[PDB]
């Protein structure tokens, strides 16, 4: 549907209490809880181009044109599925300061991440995917590993991780008006709990068609794509840290 | 239009006998 | 649900009758004790104190407003059918005078020549 | 009643059960565990923190050793390990032996044979909240399992339903009860803290 | 023919034009003081529960302790339990006293 519909059940709640010798039990009670709501949008970009241009231009086709409907495509869905994570306002709760110690090496990020992993289990979740950008890739997949030996300490590598996924952003000049997709900060990253809270809710998602061409201009038919998504994100997965 | 639930995970966490390990127990129905 | 995937809502739905209510649990002062199967008025409650008790202990009074045998009378009074039972907290022992006791009960059978009466229990007013 | 099975068709006796089961395991756990809780551990029993100075938060390994020597040199032995799911990973970092640190390695603490995470349970019946407290957080309880500690088990569960007498717009109570004690010991125990 | 019709744990009353009545809760009806077991408007028919039971309740005044033992009168102005013993109807006694949440187990009364 245009818009999902959220789940119900009911639970029963009861207490065993002390029966001492011929008393009166006290009854227990019902309660209903109801999940959350997501809904699913429309998206879609063409292009047009005279007969003319197609015909005698010797480097132009459609296969450039699907190759950018492609891109584009792929980037929106990165952004649909990774902007929630990232305009996230994270209470301070979720988030962990940078807590390095006086002149560490920066694989001292290990003392960050640690400490993320150990939020999550506090708080009952727990961390899998952790989300970073590519300027620090160096630096956090050497922490993740052991460091080397610092001072007579042989740090042990981080467990419980089970890939590490970077998203720059992603930049594109349509004519005049450019359109950028907001990747993740330099130094912040995002530790989550996958697959449980965020949901990806697909209709079709994507169909190239042909579209209306006006003959009388000679004018081919506007390519255009069009995907009928949406996603369902959430706070009690992620943990936000700083580099 | 057609009715879909957004098939959530909800309900009560189930909880686990923890004590096992260190009682020795003594089972009669006779006492 | 701590740490759940998704911040779903939980909402109760009242019930009013948490138990039925034929018995009370009451807690024993410091002037007061109790013995098996014997009449006794603990913190306003009248009813038969299924359990001993004799110290801050916890002890049950049936209220079931059912019949029962009784005896532990005031001996000189007589207790025709159908007349009003009243206890006597100075005396613990049960009486037809009004003068300042609780109403708890009427009599089933009279004043046997044992002193033993079958009475109905009211409703703890 | 009547009423609650005819406002949702989803509604069921199999919740209810489950209900039953979930708070029957619930007061297993409080039986079997609060007397480890609520004793009054006085100064023999108690071991305190022993965070020397600026140490890695894995420096609660020298705290367990230290409750082991108190056990050992008192004649107990604490082969189990009672702590809060807080400093659940600390603590099998602390068991384990913890990496190298400024050229000093410290041994695994090997006599522990299992560690049981017990936070607390809460549930809300009409409008009262029954708790049964767990471990509290940075505290800890080392045990010696079996010696002094004897669950007796007359009557596991039952659950019995019937309506002989029942209003009509009541269906048919449920009602479970179970015949259960059990048996702790001052003996056995040494309260950590962190 | 029987002169008992039914067991009397629970009573219809007819809602006036001054009296609403919402699941599970209070409410003085023609003399009646029981729970309603129907959400009731103008002129509707609901019923009441009279079962001599033990009742849960917070729609108490929270001014003063109720102990148990005491005494429980129902306030139709306020629409409230108290332990005034004015004119207000007398309703139950407490079986638990009031906690830190202000809850109530009092036992309901026969409507004498």
């Amino acid at each position: 549907p245009q818009v999902m519909d959220a789940k119900w059940a009911l639970q029963g709640n009861c207490v065993f209490l002390e029966h001492i010798e011929g008393e009166e039990i006290k009854f227990g009670t019902i309660n209903a809880e109801n999940g959350p709501v997501a809904r699913i949008q429309t998206y879609a970009t063409g292009f047009e181009y005279t007969k003319e241009m197609k015909d005698f231009n010797q480097t132009f086709s459609v296969e450039i044109l699907n190759k950018s409907i492609g891109e584009s495509y792929n980037a929106l869905l990165n952004h649909i599925h990774l902007s929630p994570i990232i305009n996230f306002n994270y209470k301070a709760s979720n988030k962990t300061a940078f807590k390095g110690t006086n002149d560490p090496i920066w694989l001292g990020i290990w003392r960050t991440l640690t400490q993320a992993q150990k939020d999550t289990v506090i708080a009952k979740r727990q961390g899998n995917i952790l989300m970073a950008s590519s300027a620090d890739q160096i630096e956090i997949e050497m922490a993740l590993n052991g460091g080397h030996l610092l001072n007579g300490s042989m740090y042990p590598s981080i467990k419980n991780i089970s890939t590490v996924i970077y998203y720059d952003g992603w930049e594109v000049t349509v004519g005049k008006k450019t359109y950028s997709y907001k990747g993740v900060t330099p130094g912040k990253g995002y530790l989550i709990r996958p697959k449980r809270g965020f949901k990806e809710l697909i209709k079709r998602d994507l169909t190239t068609e042909v579209g209306n061409a006006d003959l009388s201009k000679l004018v081919e038919n506007q390519i255009v794509g069009h995907c009928y998504r949406g996603a369902f994100a959430a706070v009690e997965e992620n943990v936000q840290e700083i580099s | 239009l057609r009715k879909v639930v957004l098939d959530v995970e909800l309900g009560r966490e189930q909880v686990q006998l923890l004590y096992k390990p260190i009682y020795d127990s003594i089972a009669d129905s006779n006492l | 649900f701590k740490g759940q995937p998704t911040p779903s809502t939980i909402t109760q739905i009242t019930r009013a009758k948490i138990s039925d209510g034929k018995s009370v649990r009451v807690i024993l002062s410091e002037g007061e004790s109790t013995k098996t199967q014997q009449f006794y008025l603990i913190n306003g409650f009248f009813g038969v104190a299924m359990q001993d008790g004799e110290k801050g202990d916890e002890v049950t009074l049936q209220i079931e407003q059912a019949e029962y045998e009784t005896d532990n009378i005031v001996t000189s009074e007589a207790f025709e059918a159908g007349k009003l039972i009243y206890w006597d907290n100075t005396a613990k022992k049960f009486t037809t005078t009004s003068a300042s006791n609780r109403l708890v009960g009427r009599v089933t059978d009279g004043k046997d020549s044992n002193n033993v009466i079958w009475f109905i229990l009211l409703p703890q007013q």
